[PDB]
């Protein structure tokens, strides 16, 4: 009511508003899902256009030739973090002569947002990441919040409508981890197609996907790259 | 460090079938002083890495501390992830750049050893950010001198055993102590395999002096 | 290095060698040393040929912003002055700069030489490098601010061929220019072993 | 005193065709009289159109290709696409300069294609004044190797000849013949010969072997 | 008001800032810790929202030396924060004096970084409450508990979270200062389980940390077979 | 300068001569270069006095502030650590040879020393100064491990005596220190005090 | 919650940030249109007096010779913006020695927008220039968004003008074409008789730069209407 103005200011019972409103910013972006076999890890998002006579915003960034991205939130805030990893992945590179781990970049992630919740004069981050990557110990999927927690993760579907989503994954991940590349997409993009109304299906101009492996370094199927993986998904009534 | 005060002579390496052996002296001269005889100049880095330095012993110490401290903050974490040889290189590389860049230099000269996934490594870098790899490094006199023994043995013989790498290194450090006057018939042994680093003690060559019998023969 | 420019009734000539030295080793003989810094203004290298290049593609970035900023086409002797200012900030560090800087503008034809050490003279005659010595004395004999254009092609291009003939470190071709009302435009690139037949016989 | 340059070695060479470009190298490292290592190739691949060679002090040969990489990968960021051979040229002369008063001291060499697959060979100094060529020769053996490229590829001093363009197929055997002679006059050219062909199709390599001496 | 920062008095004396600070510890997980005659063991109630999330996230045991360990109750971002401060301190003792930080020690520079953030109007006060832990064969077994107000006090057993009450009545019918931690382990576990409700909140995992003579002053996970071992003593003893 | 330090079971014993120079006149004769850092750490004090002094002011400050806070006895590692990381920060600004000896509960009688450069390394018997090229066969050749207090005060005091007869810049009084759990006694010798050695006639 | 940038609504809303949006509507309108021949931009000047020289009222500018901008809102704003893309596009030049494309300067014009500078700026504009891709037009918005459009409307009448492009609009038009489509939209939301003093008009073909209309040619097609 009225500890609510400020990021630096407690509630009566031990709760900063700022911070929950923060979060509720990553449900007025599209939604976003990923998931992960044991050797692969897949984000795919659903792509949203302001004007019909324009193209579709872009949800999924490159950040190093091992990670990448999916952003449900502000747009503002989301290109400051990419651009802060990319250069934590550069430094490594530069004096390691290695690529940096994903749990070693969202820990810094996480330090980075920590200071706008406890100092006044900054906002919190109000972007949510799925961070999919491939590392010296496997692919991993990690979730990160405005709050600037972090979670490590078997699948996650985060935006507006999401939960459907979830609820799709929930009830599978007893079969992502030997599931090829094909059934893992088609599984992402099923739960994806979850947070639809019954009117809208997927299309190639509001589908993007991204993949990262053992023998793949992450690329990004936008428009007509799409179309292999739409190819097998049964025509679901309702 | 402008001048080197206080200083250890060569430094070995040489690879084998499953490992890396380094050997240096446990001696530290102020100029032609023998001042301080029992200093270990080889270093227990993570169990897939160790060092050995040549050089003003102090920074030596000062990259003792710093890599210490960077190996206890990996440990800390707990994820399964770890520096490996390379990484140790890479980083001695930068840092001895950067420090030859502002003029106020690491008057060292090391040897990286290591063994990770299988392949060995062994690593060279300088005061002022030369590096390389080769399966046979000697720092100081141990280029003029030991590195000929073992390079001939490697063009006839690339892949060694763990013996024979013993027996050369032995035998590259009897020449050492006699023609090197900075030299002490007192030295360690470093040796990585998958068990990890084994360092042994205090090691002496036996010396043979026939030929001071030689004025009128 | 030798070159010279010289501004008569219809426009400004400029010449210059090709070759590139490191001591006695001659490292490069198809050097370009006029510097197209604008499509309406011209530059040359003597001295430091990293430093000729750097700070006039360094002035081209702040006469395109001018225009944009303004509207109008920079003036030569504003052009000059730049240089000068950015490179005095430089003084006693050690940069080597010899450049004229050759233009048209609502003024007439413009000829301005610029120094590292601060110089900034307006002129109708100059040259710079080791072989300028040989080349004022052709090109002072020559002149006529009357002359016609074939005739100050010839004068240029026989200036620097008896410059490269006794220097050592000049030599290659002569890339010759000529700055107009409508531009600059590039008139030649004569090898001097071509030259040498038709000069002497 | 401390001086915080020293002279490694290092001898490279570039070629450019109509459809191809060549960058070579020796292998050989060296300190003062003494040899480091005889694998020690000064050619590294930026991107699948071009290639760099670098000679001189050997710590900034390091230290400049880790830049250069590091500056492609902001490029590609930040643009969408990969780099031309003529942008990392002109980019490379701003990095050189940032420099101007501790140069690296680095003799390059690129090599790679231009936007319609004709050669490019761009050479730099040290404070980063380039220049495009077709063919051009750096490092300690520089003075001996350009007179017969001269000879050879611009058809210089050599009258009613045949001034045929220079096929892939000769290129690499007058490559070949330039380092057998650099290696019997010059100490510092070494024990292998490295050649890195580009062309449309992609990026090779090829190991040749020089005397030890 | 009077309870809007943490420059602010109230006409009796309360910063009430700090106050509310603690009730975020209050609705937090409960984490539990006992010093035994050759040691010390944490336990953490760690409970699992989401059938999604790997058996591994949201650690709130924490390694911050090779001989120290770490577990959190409250704002979990904030301890990730003060464990990094507590890293660096213990980093520049050693690079300074040479040698491996006490718990004594560590405690009060890590209680002034947190007592710092009571005193501002542009920074809040911490909102997590934690304990350390540490082995040493001359300074022996320790655990200090660190409030948000930037209090320290040294323990014999100790709990931070919900059920701070139950836990702790739980623990004085220990005889702690008799056990060796293999034993102590058991109880641990058997308390976590004795205080968590199914009802109040989901399924949850155990969390467990040890230091001692069997680890060599090191900071370690406990092994998979004796987590077991003491959650299956836990199952055999709500018998009751 | 000659200083010197040995350790026994108990604990340590320590020396030095008295004679400061400026050159080659003796501006200071009895000069004392035994320094208490703390209760039961000493510091023997070779090379520039200025930079030295500032030094031992330095570290006492700061083991003092550690001693306190910490409310209990100082490590003698602590202090030699600290004395290394101010003569290796600073070694291009400063001319100082230092020895630290003392006692600890945990680990006993201890001597370090830490020259120009500013690296540390633990000795049984550590020599310092200008002297000490004159007495390194001496004490090589002399010392053996099992001494008590006594004998390592008669070797110390027999070294440092044969240091000051050879060099110049060294002189005057040997000034002794012996520190352990009980307390540091102190001593001074001088006249005939000091060993006399054969000097050949012939 | 609405006035402050670093103040969330309890929907997680920047309301500072959407009243910066509500500023360009305060301005006059512009239009720009992509085709496969060029890009062509069309705005109303909205001159307040005969007295003032309509010249000096810049709506559309020339970042290059190869990029031309549109611009709706806060003159200051634009101004710091435009300086912005005209520096950009010429240190590009001297680093890489080649044209920067039309979606880098909008990116990195956009980056500007995401520094709270304490006010977000109450402008938006319109990219419209020739690449390696062929011509593109970019729409770039206050909150640093931005996106390739084929075409757009900005200011005052953006609801009506775009609902007449969406008709009026297909991938297969020609310069000409679309430029009397412009204009057509343009006068239907004026109530001032459009004339060749209160537009302007500018476009950017493959192989010409960058050329604002001048009152010759303008009347040349506003006859034909």
């Amino acid at each position: 009511n009225q500890y609510d103005n400020d990021v630096t200011v407690w509630s009566p019972q031990g709760r900063i508003h700022q911070i929950e409103y923060a979060m509720e910013a990553v449900k007025q972006g599209s939604a976003t899902v990923g998931l992960k076999s044991k050797t692969h890890a897949v984000l795919v998002a659903l792509k949203r256009a302001q004007s019909e006579l324009a193209a579709h915003q872009k949800k999924i960034l490159h950040v190093d030739n091992h990670i990448g991205i999916s952003i449900a939130g502000l747009t503002a805030d989301a290109r400051l973090l990419c651009n802060f990893m990319r250069q934590e992945c550069l430094d490594s590179r530069f004096v390691f002569d290695r690529p940096l781990p994903v749990s070693r970049l969202v820990s810094l992630i996480g330090s980075k947002t920590q200071i706008p919740t406890q100092r006044y004069g900054r906002r919190p981050y109000g972007v949510g990441l799925l961070i999919a990557g491939y590392d010296d110990m496997g692919p991993h999927i990690f979730q990160t919040c405005p709050s600037a927690n972090y979670f490590d993760c078997r699948a996650m579907s985060i935006g507006a409508r999401s939960q459907s989503a979830r609820t799709y994954l929930e009830r599978h991940m007893s079969e992502f981890m030997e599931c090829n590349l094909n059934e893992l997409v088609k599984h992402g993009l099923r739960a994806l197609r979850e947070t639809l109304p019954a009117e809208q299906d997927l299309t190639t101009k509001n589908v993007s996907i991204g993949i990262v492996g053992k023998d793949l370094e992450f690329t990004i199927y936008d428009d007509d790259d799409v179309s292999p993986f739409l190819e097998g998904l049964e025509e679901r009534p309702q | 460090t402008q001048n080197p005060m206080v200083t250890g002579t060569s430094v070995l390496g040489v690879k084998f079938e499953g490992g890396v052996v380094i050997a240096a002296d446990m001696l530290g001269s102020y100029g032609s002083l023998a001042r301080f005889r029992n200093i270990s100049r080889i270093m227990r880095v993570n169990n897939s890495t160790m060092l050995g330095a040549s050089g003003d012993y102090a920074d030596f110490q000062y990259l003792k501390q710093v890599l210490g401290q960077m190996v206890i903050d990996e440990e800390l974490l707990g994820d399964g992830h770890s520096y490996s040889p390379r990484a140790i290189h890479s980083w001695l590389t930068r840092a001895m750049y950067s420090r030859r860049s502002k003029m106020n230099p690491l008057w060292n000269t090391m040897v990286i050893g290591g063994y990770a996934d299988g392949e060995s490594f062994l690593g060279y870098v300088d005061m002022l950010g030369v590096a390389y790899e080769a399966p046979s490094l000697a720092t100081g006199y141990g280029a003029y001198l030991a590195q000929p023994l073992l390079r001939e043995v490697l063009e006839k013989q690339p892949v060694l055993s763990q013996t024979e790498a013993r027996d050369l290194v032995e035998r590259c450090m009897r020449v050492l102590y006699y023609r090197d006057a900075r030299s002490y018939n007192r030295f360690q042994i470093a040796t990585v395999t998958e068990k990890g680093v084994e360092i042994e003690g205090p090691l002496s060559t036996e010396t043979n002096w026939d030929i001071a019998h030689m004025i009128s023969g | 290095t030798t070159t010279l420019a010289f501004k008569f009734r219809h426009g400004v000539i400029v010449a210059a060698d090709s070759r590139a030295t490191a001591g006695a080793y001659i490292a490069s003989q198809t050097v370009k040393k006029v510097i197209e810094i604008n499509p309406y203004l011209l530059g040359t290298m003597a001295g430091g040929a990293a430093d000729c290049s750097f700070w006039e593609r360094l002035l081209a970035r702040q006469c395109r912003i001018y225009e944009l900023r303004n509207k109008e086409r920079i003036s030569v002797a504003a052009a000059s002055k730049l240089l000068a200012n950015m490179v005095y900030q430089y003084k006693g560090m050690g940069l080597s700069m010899g450049t004229m800087i050759c233009g048209w503008d609502k003024r007439g034809p413009g000829l301005y030489y610029v120094d590292s050490e601060g110089n900034r003279i307006s002129g109708a005659t100059f040259s710079v490098g080791s072989g300028s010595v040989y080349a004022y004395g052709v090109m002072d004999r020559g002149y006529s601010y009357d002359l016609e254009v074939e005739q100050a092609y010839d004068l240029a291009r026989r200036a620097i061929y008896q410059a490269t003939y006794r220097d050592a470190y000049s030599g290659g071709a002569v890339n010759l220019y000529h700055v107009r009302e409508d531009g600059w435009i590039r008139v030649s690139s004569d090898n001097v072993a071509d030259l040498h037949e038709k000069y002497s016989g | 005193r401390f001086s915080p340059y020293v002279f490694n070695g290092g001898t490279i060479l570039a070629i450019a065709g109509e459809d191809f470009a060549i960058v070579a190298s020796d292998t050989r490292l060296s300190e003062g009289f003494s040899i480091h290592t005889r694998d020690s190739p000064k050619c590294y691949k930026l991107t699948d159109k071009t290639v760099i060679g670098c000679s001189g002090f050997h710590g900034d040969c390091l230290t400049l290709t880790k830049i250069i990489e590091a500056r492609l990968k902001m490029y590609k960021h930040s643009n969408n696409k990969a780099m031309t051979t003529g942008a990392i040229a002109a980019m490379l002369s701003t990095i050189l300069y940032s420099r101007r008063f501790f140069p690296y001291y680095v003799y390059n060499i690129i090599g790679g294609l231009d936007e319609e697959g004709k050669g490019a060979v761009y050479s730099f100094d040290p404070v980063g004044s380039y220049q495009r060529d077709s063919f051009k020769a750096g490092g300690s053996a520089s003075a001996m190797l350009q007179p017969l490229l001269d000879n050879q590829v611009g058809f210089k001093n050599m009258q009613n000849v045949e001034h045929v363009p220079l096929s892939l197929d000769r290129a690499m055997r007058l490559v070949k013949d330039v380092f057998i002679s650099a290696a019997e006059r010059d100490v510092y050219t070494g024990d292998a010969l490295r050649i890195c062909i580009v062309t449309k199709e992609g990026i090779r390599e090829e190991t040749v072997s020089l005397r030890k001496d | 008001g009077y309870d809007l920062s943490a420059s602010t008095f109230s006409p009796d004396g309360r910063v009430f800032q700090v106050e509310y600070a603690m009730k975020a510890v209050e609705n937090s997980s409960t984490a539990i810790g006992i010093r035994c005659k050759d040691g010390v063991v944490f336990g953490v109630e760690k409970l699992v929202l989401s059938k999604l999330y790997e058996e591994g996230s949201n650690k709130r045991l924490f390694n911050v030396d090779r001989h120290v360990g770490m577990a959190v109750a409250g704002l979990l971002a904030d301890a990730r924060s003060l464990a990094d401060i507590a890293r660096e301190e213990a980093s520049n003792f050693r690079s300074n004096f040479g040698y491996n930080i006490p718990l004594k020690h560590l405690a009060d520079r890590v209680a002034m970084y947190v007592h710092a953030y009571t005193l501002y109007s542009a920074v809040r006060p911490f909102g997590c409450s934690f304990m350390l832990g540490s082995y040493s064969v001359n300074d022996g077994a320790q655990l200090y508990m660190i409030d948000p107000s930037g209090v320290s006090y040294g323990y014999w057993g100790c709990a931070i979270g919900k059920a701070r009450q139950a836990a702790k009545t739980e623990i004085e019918k220990l005889q702690m200062k008799e056990m060796t931690c293999r034993d102590i382990v058991k109880e641990v576990a058997k308390i976590i389980y004795i205080v968590h409700d199914e009802v109040k909140d989901k399924a949850f995992e155990l969390e467990l940390s040890w230091v001692g003579e069997l680890t060599n002053g090191r900071h370690e996970i406990v092994p998979k077979d004796i987590r077991e071992e003491a959650e299956k003593y836990a199952k055999e003893s709500l018998k009751e | 300068t000659t200083i010197m330090a040995v350790q026994f079971d108990g604990g340590v014993v320590l020396g030095a001569d008295s004679r400061t120079t400026t050159g080659s006149y003796i501006a200071n004769r009895v000069t004392d270069k035994l320094t208490p850092i703390h209760d039961r750490i000493f510091c023997c004090r070779s090379g520039s006095a200025a930079d030295t002094q500032a030094v031992a002011d330095a570290v006492t400050y700061q083991l003092g502030f550690h001693s306190i806070e910490l409310n209990e006895p100082p490590l003698v590692h602590t202090a030699a650590s600290l004395f290394k990381e101010m003569c290796y920060r600073y070694r291009e600004d400063l001319m100082a040879g230092i020895i630290i000896a003392g006692w600890d509960p945990q680990e006993g009688g201890q001597v370090y020393s830490v020259p120009m450069g500013g690296m540390m390394v633990r000795q049984s018997f550590a020599i310092g100064g200008s002297g000490s090229s004159y007495i390194y066969g001496y004490v090589d050749a002399t010392y053996r491990e099992g001494m008590t207090k006594e004998e390592c005060l008669q070797f110390t005091a027999n070294a440092l005596a044969l240091a000051m007869e050879r060099d110049g810049s060294s002189g005057g009084v040997i000034r002794l220190a012996a520190i352990a759990e009980s307390g540091v006694e102190r001593q001074v010798l001088l006249g005939d005090q000091i060993p006399k050695f054969a000097v050949a006639t012939l | 919650y609405d006035r402050g940038v670093n103040t969330f609504s309890p929907e997680g809303r920047l309301f500072q940030v959407e009243y910066a949006i509500e500023a360009i509507k305060l301005g006059s309108t512009a239009i720009g249109i992509q085709t496969s021949e060029g890009v062509c931009l069309a705005v109303e000047k909205r001159i307040t007096s005969p007295l003032m020289e309509p010249s000096s009222i810049e709506k559309i500018v020339e970042i290059d010779a190869h990029i031309g901008c549109a611009m709706s809102g806060l003159i200051a704003d634009a101004k710091t913006l435009i300086d912005k893309a005209r520096v950009e596009t010429q240190n590009h030049w001297f680093t890489y020695n080649e044209t920067m494309t039309v979606e880098s300067v909008t990116q990195a014009v956009s980056n500007l927008a995401l520094q709270f500078m304490s006010r977000p700026f109450g402008v938006a504009l319109l990219f419209g220039g020739v690449d390696e891709k062929g011509p593109q037009l970019f729409h770039m918005d206050p909150s640093g968004t931005f996106v390739q459009c084929d075409a757009r409307a900005i200011g005052s009448a953006s609801e009506g003008a775009q609902s007449s492009l969406q008709e009026v609009y297909h991938k297969s038009m020609t310069l000409k074409e679309a430029i009397k489509s412009s204009l057509i939209i343009l006068k239907q939301v004026m109530e001032e008789k459009l004339n060749a003093t209160n537009i302007e008009l500018a476009t950017v073909q493959p192989g010409q730069n960058f050329h604002m209309f001048t009152k010759e040619e303008l009347e040349e097609v506003i006859k034909d209407i």
